[PDB]
């Protein structure tokens, strides 16, 4: 019957779709490769979509997916065993080098840009008519570690312009020099600014922006990585 | 503990927030309502501007008016008396046309006619909402996912009001305007038709209703955990891979093999939901119509 | 076997339990102590309800069912053909669901990203567990715990429902089913607006989300954000199945009569419960 025929026709439709949702979940990372970066004989199931390439606003040109995939950056680790499927140790420092959980990725170094095509990200002295309008206002407040030594002291929050909203904290450190925390790693008490994934000796280590008035993409994310990899990283010098 | 971000520590506001212009009318965009910092807690502070416009006026008037039709038979059937009014609130009820009168406008009003005039006020302001989603995408050049997303939602609907009555030949099949009694309703078109969890679509429908819950968890819970890497500009994220992007695809393949990438999981995430009255709506129209008993079609299949 | 961005991120370390005993991964899974944990109570369980199905005589799927306990055992131990296994079982389905949380906290530490996920699906174990541990304890008997099968769990969902009349009165349940229909519409409308500025009309630049909010705007005179959005589905999601087991929990412990006569609360207060006229005077 009618139900039967519709309910037939209904699984053939869902297992198109299934396959169209995998083959899209693929434009991004593949090929598949062994631990040494060569690619890896078995690919799976599904075959690489056809390309597809978007149009950046601003006259940033175009993206193709999927497209040659690079790291662009040299991977500090080692192999711990001699088979496949266990960890890479880091050969260096490895919140220095960028691995593991500090990892970074070699994004565009350019700042993101609002519909209008000015940075998206500003700091507050630089964003006319943006003030703090609810909670505690950070600034001016001590910049406290996980080894609870103060590091620093809030100088500036910087802002997204077009989405109202706190991004970093700018601190200072003891030699005059700033760096940005992330707004998602810091705790704002009411005498203090908290940050459980750096001791106080680590602040120096954040990567610096070269401009300062601006973060890139690139900036971001070496400092967001930085920051995170403490929670593994850092842990020798936390207390609590 | 360590900031979850599920509220904002820290409120900052500008100057209103005009928005993108693109192909827009602005002589139709309002001004800026308040800013709500309870609101701010936890989205954006920001009321409006909203876009006015034709259909959007239309679509409210004739809201308005179907909500106001329902409410003038209920103050009757209160004998127009505001404590009974309130009392018995949820058990008002505006009803269908009897199976008499077919699918025919005849129906004297405390009959169904009046049924029949809130629906047209309804049918007027759902699709002429519909015209609005497709039109303000279009005033920005963005595509038309929200309006086909909406169309599935409307299939449902019109099912239940329209297309299975018109099919079964009377108005008395659908569904009356009340709080209880539409449930009432909703548990007596399954005794009626053989028992519901016999229905394959219903089935069906439930596993992407469970689904949607399920992806929205994974989902919103996925943003967050990457937030401090900047994950939730998800544009900027398909354009140029961050490392947001990079870990919350690695935190689903070594948990369970699966694929991911930030324009992928918005796929899933709208065909997931879109699934839910789609497979319902041709479940309920196949009720009646074509199967009588989902439990004797189940017997046999057929 | 590894994505192309992969290998930076396959670090030692995160581990809760067993130091670098377990800290690798097969194929693209990673494994952990939680990984073996898993898989231990998963084999177990999936051997015994084998187990129950030659008991039974059926190997079809759509006819399998474990059973619990009857009421007559209360909450003792049964036999294992007449509700022992279920028993066994439902340790098992237990340990694995625990033990998958737990891996999923490995993995968010070894990432360095939050552990929003676990928690999340913490909410969910909460909800099996009121079905076949709370609920169940509260009333005094196994017995009243759902049945693993693929129909008979639906029959228990049915008769459960109609031992209290229409179960849509329960007022939980209304609020369950408000988030679970807000949750999906939500959905929706995420992916949508998502994709729409992703995948523009043909030929034009890439929407940014001031564009998103725009639409928004425009659309209803609000938007709630690209955060707000992310919030807001894990809080509506949480919500629905909070509200699930809130409803279930209430249901044959505090409340058994119908739930269609809890309403008479309302409409028995005095101020208007002698009041002529309308549908209940
Ligand atoms: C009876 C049911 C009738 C009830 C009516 C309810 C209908 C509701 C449907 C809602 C669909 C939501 C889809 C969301 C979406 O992508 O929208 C954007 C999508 C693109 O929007 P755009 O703004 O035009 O383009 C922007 C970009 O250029 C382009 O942007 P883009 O890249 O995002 O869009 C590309 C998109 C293009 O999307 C589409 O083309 C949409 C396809 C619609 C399908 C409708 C489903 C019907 C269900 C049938 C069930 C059978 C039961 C009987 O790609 C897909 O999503 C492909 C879908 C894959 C389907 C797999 C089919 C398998 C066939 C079997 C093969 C054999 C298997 C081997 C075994 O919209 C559409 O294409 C419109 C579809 C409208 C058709 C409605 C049906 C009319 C009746
Ligand atoms: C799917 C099978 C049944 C059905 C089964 C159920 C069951 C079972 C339940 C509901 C529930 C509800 N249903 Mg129903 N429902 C059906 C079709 C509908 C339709 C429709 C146009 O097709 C509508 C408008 C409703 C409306 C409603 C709400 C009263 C209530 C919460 C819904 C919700 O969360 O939306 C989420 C969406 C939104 C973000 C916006 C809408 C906001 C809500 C509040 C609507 C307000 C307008 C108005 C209808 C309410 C008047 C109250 C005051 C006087 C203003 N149902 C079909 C016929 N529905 C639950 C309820 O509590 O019932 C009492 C419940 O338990
Ligand atoms: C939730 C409240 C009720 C309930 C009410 C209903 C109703 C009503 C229906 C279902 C339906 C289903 N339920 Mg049930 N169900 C309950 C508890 C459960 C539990 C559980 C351990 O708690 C499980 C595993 C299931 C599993 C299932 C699936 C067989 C089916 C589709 C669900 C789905 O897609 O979800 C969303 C999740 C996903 C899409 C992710 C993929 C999940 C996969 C598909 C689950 C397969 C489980 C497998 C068959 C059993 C174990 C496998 C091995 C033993 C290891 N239910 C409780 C008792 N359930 C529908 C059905 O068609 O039944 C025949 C249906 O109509
Ligand atoms: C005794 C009751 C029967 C039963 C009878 C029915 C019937 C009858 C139906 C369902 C339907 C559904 N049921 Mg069932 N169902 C039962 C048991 C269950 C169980 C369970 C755990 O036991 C579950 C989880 C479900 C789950 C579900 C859903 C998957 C599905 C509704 C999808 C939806 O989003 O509709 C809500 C979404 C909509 C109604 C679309 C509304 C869209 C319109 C455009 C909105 C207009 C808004 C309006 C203008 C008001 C605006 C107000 C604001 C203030 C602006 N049922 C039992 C067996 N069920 C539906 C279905 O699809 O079945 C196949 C349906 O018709
Ligand atoms: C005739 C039946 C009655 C009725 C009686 C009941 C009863 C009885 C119950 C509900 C419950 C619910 N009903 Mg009701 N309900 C009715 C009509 C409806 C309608 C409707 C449109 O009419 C709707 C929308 C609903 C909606 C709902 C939801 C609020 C809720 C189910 C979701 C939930 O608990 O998830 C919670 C999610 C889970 C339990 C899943 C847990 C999953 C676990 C942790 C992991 C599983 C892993 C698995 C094994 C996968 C591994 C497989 C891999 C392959 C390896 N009901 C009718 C009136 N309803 C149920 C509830 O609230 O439960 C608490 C409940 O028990
Ligand atoms: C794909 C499936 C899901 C889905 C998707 C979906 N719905 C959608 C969309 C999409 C993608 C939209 O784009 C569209 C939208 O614009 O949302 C922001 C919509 C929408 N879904 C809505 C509701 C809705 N969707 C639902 C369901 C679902 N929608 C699915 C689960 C449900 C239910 C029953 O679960 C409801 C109630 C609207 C918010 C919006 C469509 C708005 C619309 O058509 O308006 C027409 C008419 C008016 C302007 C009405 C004015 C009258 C009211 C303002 C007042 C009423 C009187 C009041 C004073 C008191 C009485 C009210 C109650 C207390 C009784
Ligand atoms: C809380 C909101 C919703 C939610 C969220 C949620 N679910 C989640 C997560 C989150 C955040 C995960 O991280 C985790 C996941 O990894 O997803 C991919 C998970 C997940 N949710 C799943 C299923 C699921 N979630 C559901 C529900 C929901 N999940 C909610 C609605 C449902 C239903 C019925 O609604 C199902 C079926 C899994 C896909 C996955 C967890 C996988 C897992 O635990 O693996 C460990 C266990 C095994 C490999 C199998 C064990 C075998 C048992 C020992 C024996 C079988 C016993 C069983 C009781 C029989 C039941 C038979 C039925 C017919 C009744
Ligand atoms: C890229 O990102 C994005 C953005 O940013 C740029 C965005 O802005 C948006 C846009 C999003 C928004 C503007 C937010 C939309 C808001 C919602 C979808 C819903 C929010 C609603 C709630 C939190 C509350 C809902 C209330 C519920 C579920 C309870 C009500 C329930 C009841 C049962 C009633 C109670 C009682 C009785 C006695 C009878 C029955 C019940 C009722 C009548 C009700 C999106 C999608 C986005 O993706
Ligand atoms: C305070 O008092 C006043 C008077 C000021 C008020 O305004 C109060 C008002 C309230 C008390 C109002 C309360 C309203 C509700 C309780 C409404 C509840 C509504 C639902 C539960 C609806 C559920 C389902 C509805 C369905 C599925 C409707 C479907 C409709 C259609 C598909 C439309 C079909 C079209 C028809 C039959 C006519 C078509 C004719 C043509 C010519 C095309
Ligand atoms: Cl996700
Ligand atoms: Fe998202």
């Amino acid at each position: 019957d009618l139900a039967s025929l519709a309910i037939y026709s209904f699984w053939i439709f869902l297992a198109g779709l299934i396959y169209y949702l995998q083959t899209e979940n693929m434009r991004e990372g593949y090929p598949l490769e062994n631990e040494d970066g060569t690619p890896a004989a078995n690919q799976g199931p599904f075959p690489l979509p056809k390309p597809k390439t978007f149009i950046l606003p601003h006259g940033r040109g175009t993206l193709t997916v999927p497209g040659p995939e690079s790291e662009d950056r040299p991977i500090a680790l080692a192999r711990t065993a001699v088979s496949e499927g266990f960890p890479h140790a880091p050969t260096g420092d490895p919140m220095k080098d960028g691995v593991g959980p500090a990892s970074w990725v070699a994004r565009r170094d350019l700042p993101e840009l609002d519909g209008h095509g000015h940075n998206k990200i500003k700091p507050m002295k630089a964003a006319a008519g943006f003030h703090v309008s609810a909670g505690k206002n950070p600034i001016g407040l001590p910049v406290r570690g996980c080894d609870l030594e103060i590091a620093g002291k809030v100088v500036d929050i910087w802002v997204d312009i077009p989405e109202q909203m706190a991004r970093f904290l700018e601190v200072e450190l003891k030699d005059g020099s700033t760096r940005l925390l992330p707004m998602q790693m810091v705790k704002v008490q009411s005498n203090r600014v908290h940050v459980n994934a750096l001791s106080s000796d680590l602040f120096a280590g954040i990567p610096t922006i070269k401009s300062p008035t601006e973060v890139t993409l690139l900036e971001e994310d070496k400092i967001c990585g930085y920051v995170a990899g403490g929670l593994m990283y850092a842990a020798p010098k936390r207390k609590s | 503990a360590e900031y979850q971000n599920i509220f904002s520590q820290v409120q900052v506001r500008g100057p209103a927030d005009l928005g993108m212009t693109e192909d827009v009318n602005l002589a139709n965009r309002s001004g800026v309502g308040p800013f709500s910092t309870l609101l701010g807690w936890f989205g954006n502070a920001q009321l409006g501007p909203i876009y006015l416009g034709s259909l959007g006026v239309l679509s409210l008037f004739s809201g308005l008016m179907w909500f106001f039709t329902i409410g003038i038979w209920f103050w009757y059937q209160a004998g127009w008396n505001p404590a009974v009014f309130l009392r018995d609130l949820f058990f008002f009820s505006l009803e269908p046309p009897a199976p008499e009168y077919g699918l025919s406008f005849a129906a004297p009003l405390k009959e169904g006619g009046l049924w029949l005039i809130a629906s047209f006020f309804m049918f007027v302001a759902v699709w002429s909402w519909w015209g609005r989603t497709y039109l303000r995408a279009q005033a920005l050049g963005m595509g038309k996912h929200t309006a086909w997303a909406f169309l599935s939602a409307i299939w449902l609907w019109m099912v239940l009001g329209f297309i299975r009555p018109i099919l079964m030949g009377s108005w008395s099949e659908a569904v009356p305007y009340g709080i209880f009694s539409h449930l009432d309703w909703t548990n007596n078109f399954s005794l009626v038709h053989g028992n519901l969890f016999y229905n394959p679509f219903h089935g069906l429908s439930i596993a992407f209703l469970y689904g949607s819950a399920l992806l929205f968890a994974m989902h919103g819970a996925t943003i967050l955990a990457v937030s401090r890497f900047g994950g939730e500009r998800e544009l900027e994220q398909i354009a140029d891979r961050g490392t947001a992007a990079e870990r919350a695809a690695l935190f689903w393949r070594w948990t369970m093999g699966f694929n991911w990438t930030m324009e992928g999981i918005h796929r899933w995430a709208i065909w997931m939901a879109v699934l839910v009255t789609l497979t319902g709506g041709i479940g309920i129209l196949l009720s009646g119509t074509v199967v009588d008993n989902w439990y004797v079609w189940g017997q046999n299949h057929g | 076997a590894l994505l192309s961005f992969e290998r930076k991120y396959r670090v030692p370390g995160g581990t809760l339990v067993g130091g670098n005993l377990f800290d690798f991964w097969v194929g693209p899974f990673y494994v952990g102590f939680f990984g073996v944990a898993t898989f231990f109570f998963a084999a177990l369980g999936i051997i015994l309800i084998a187990w129950s199905a030659v008991l039974q005589g059926t190997w079809n799927p759509q006819l399998i069912s474990v059973y619990p306990p009857a009421l007559e055992y209360g909450l003792g131990g049964a036999p294992l053909a007449k509700g022992g296994l279920w028993q066994i079982i439902t340790i098992c389905a237990t340990g694995a669901f625990v033990s998958w949380a737990l891996r999923e906290v490995e993995i968010c530490r070894k990432l360095g990203i939050g552990y929003h996920i676990p928690f999340a699906f913490a909410f969910a174990i909460l909800a099996y567990l009121t079905l076949v541990l709370f609920r169940p304890v509260m009333m005094g008997a196994w017995g009243y715990a759902f049945p693993y099968g693929i129909w008979t769990h639906l029959d228990w969902v049915s008769n459960t429902g109609y031992t209290y009349g229409n179960f849509h009165y329960n007022p939980a349940h209304m609020i369950a089913i408000s988030f679970f229909f807000t949750n999906a519409l939500a959905l929706a409308l995420h992916g949508a607006l998502v994709l729409s500025a992703a995948n523009p009309e043909k030929g034009k630049e890439m929407r940014t989300p001031d564009h998103e909010d725009t639409f928004f705007r425009d659309l209803v005179g609000y938007s709630i954000g690209t955060l707000g959005i992310h919030r807001l589905g894990l809080l509506l999601s949480l919500s629905a199945v909070f509200f699930s087991a809130l409803c279930m929990i209430i249901t044959g412990t505090i409340w058994f009569d119908q739930w269609v006569d809890w309403w008479q609360w309302w409409v028995k207060l005095p101020w208007w419960a002698n009041i002529p006229g309308g549908i209940n005077g």
